[PDB]
């Protein structure tokens, strides 16, 4: 079959590779065995602000990815430089969970490279950003029928903000050239704004 | 702060007309600039048109050059949006925004938005 | 180590003047925020007002201009005085101390029961 002929002449052919094949799936983790509370930033009480984002540094733990399918629907999962699956079997060092609330339209914003309002004031990604976007819908445990204004946003800032970065600062904005030498008036818009959930 | 809102239609055949009103009052608005300001669904922010105070001159995007024309009335203090020639990828939630010329980039005030769907 | 004790607590009728306040340990809880919430029953709590440290006060949108939040003592404590009571002024207020980040690493002290007949 190597030669296309039913008569093979005298004479050595090379065919195929003798390669041995393997007999074990040896995996050989490290030693951890403590189920770090992974479950404190998914179904925990109400949530951080944009201008405040919380940042847990999450290390020596199992990441365990299959206990945030079972809890409300999780949509929007876009893995930056990962496939979205196949994450049980990759050991990282140390992740980092930001964790906040934002609006249904600006989701789109929260990613590497898109531009906005939230993605330019509040929290920004870098565009070597290697890791995983997660939202849900929290319109029964962070919406009543009264007038929701416990969530607020930077809406005026100096620059854009940089990538991994905390503004938690006051500083009254200065949308003209009359020094407003912090009064909060006409041309001195505050910078934090709050929500409208209904 | 002081805000107002806006009222129109909520759904026009793909060929119809609407038109859309912006109604603000005690405000500043003869040496200011309104503007209206799509999102696409799905999308981010795009500028439709814009008009001034000082002189009135307009400003349209090149997508909707010879589709769109506004004109404000300064009499009921209000701006108007005719639509003409209403496609079926044009469908957005328009916001009414005023910002002052002699300033930054960054919008002033954002209305209420309303989005209408095309068939 | 925080033990924030709070004051103000009573009955109370429509039409007069609310200044509550819960005084803060002796430490630097400055140079981080520090806000104001009910706890009415029946739902979440909501949100009054805050105290950032650079001395801007920012108000709930819904309850402006009848919430007024102060700091001009500078000693140990800040001052709650809100006018215009009505009959849905009967919730558990505490003070947050790291808010707009909470639930991970906020401080809720105290909690005192007003009534407004």
């Amino acid at each position: 079959c190597t030669l296309k002929s039913f008569t093979v002449e005298k004479g050595i052919y090379q065919t195929s590779n003798f390669r041995v094949q393997p007999t074990e799936s040896i995996v050989r983790f490290p030693n951890i065995t403590n189920l770090c509370p992974f479950d404190e930033v998914f179904n925990a009480t109400r949530f951080a602000s944009v201008y405040a984002w919380n940042r847990k540094r999450i290390s020596n733990c199992v990441a365990d990815y299959s206990v945030l399918y079972n809890l409300a629907p999780f949509f929007t999962f876009k893995c930056y430089g990962v496939s979205p699956t196949k994450l049980n079997d990759l050991c990282f060092t140390n992740v980092y969970a930001d964790s906040f609330v934002i609006r249904g339209d600006e989701v789109r914003q929260i990613a590497p490279g898109q531009t906005g309002n939230i993605a330019d004031y509040n929290y920004k990604l870098p565009d070597d950003f290697t890791g995983c976007v997660i939202a849900w819908n929290s319109n029964k445990l962070d919406s009543k029928v009264s007038g929701n204004y416990n969530y607020l946003y930077r809406l005026f800032r100096k620059s854009n903000l940089k990538p991994f970065e905390r503004d938690i600062s006051t500083e009254i904005y200065q949308a003209g050239n009359k020094p407003c030498n912090g009064v909060a008036g006409f041309n001195c818009y505050f910078p934090l704004r709050s929500y409208s959930f209904r | 702060e002081v805000q107002l809102v806006e009222s129109g239609g909520g759904l026009v055949q793909p060929g119809g007309s609407l038109r859309l009103s912006c109604a603000a009052s005690d405000f500043y608005f003869d040496y200011y600039e309104m503007s209206w300001v799509r999102q696409a669904p799905g999308q981010g922010l795009e500028w439709v048109s814009t008009i001034s105070g000082l002189g009135g001159a307009t400003y349209y995007a090149d997508s909707v050059k010879g589709r769109f024309t506004i004109s404000r009335d300064n009499s009921k203090n209000t701006l108007y949006l005719q639509m003409n020639s209403l496609r079926a990828e044009d469908t957005a939630l328009y916001y009414c925004a005023t910002r002052s010329p002699f300033g930054d980039y960054a919008f002033s005030y954002w209305g209420q938005g309303t989005l209408v769907t095309v068939s | 180590e925080v033990q924030l004790v709070e004051s103000g607590g009573g009955l109370v009728q429509p039409g007069g003047s609310l200044r509550l306040s819960c005084a803060a340990s002796d430490s630097s809880f400055y140079d981080y925020e520090m806000s104001w919430v009910r706890q009415v029953p029946g739902k979440t709590p909501e949100w009054i007002g805050s105290m950032y440290p650079s001395g801007r006060t920012y108000i709930n949108p819904s309850l402006k201009s009848l919430v007024t939040i102060s700091r001009d003592n500078s000693e140990n404590m800040l001052y709650l005085q809100m006018n215009s009571l009505r009959a849905e002024d009967t919730a558990m207020y505490y003070c947050v101390s790291n808010w707009a980040s909470g639930s991970t690493g906020d401080y809720w002290g105290q909690g005192t029961l007003v009534t407004v007949s």
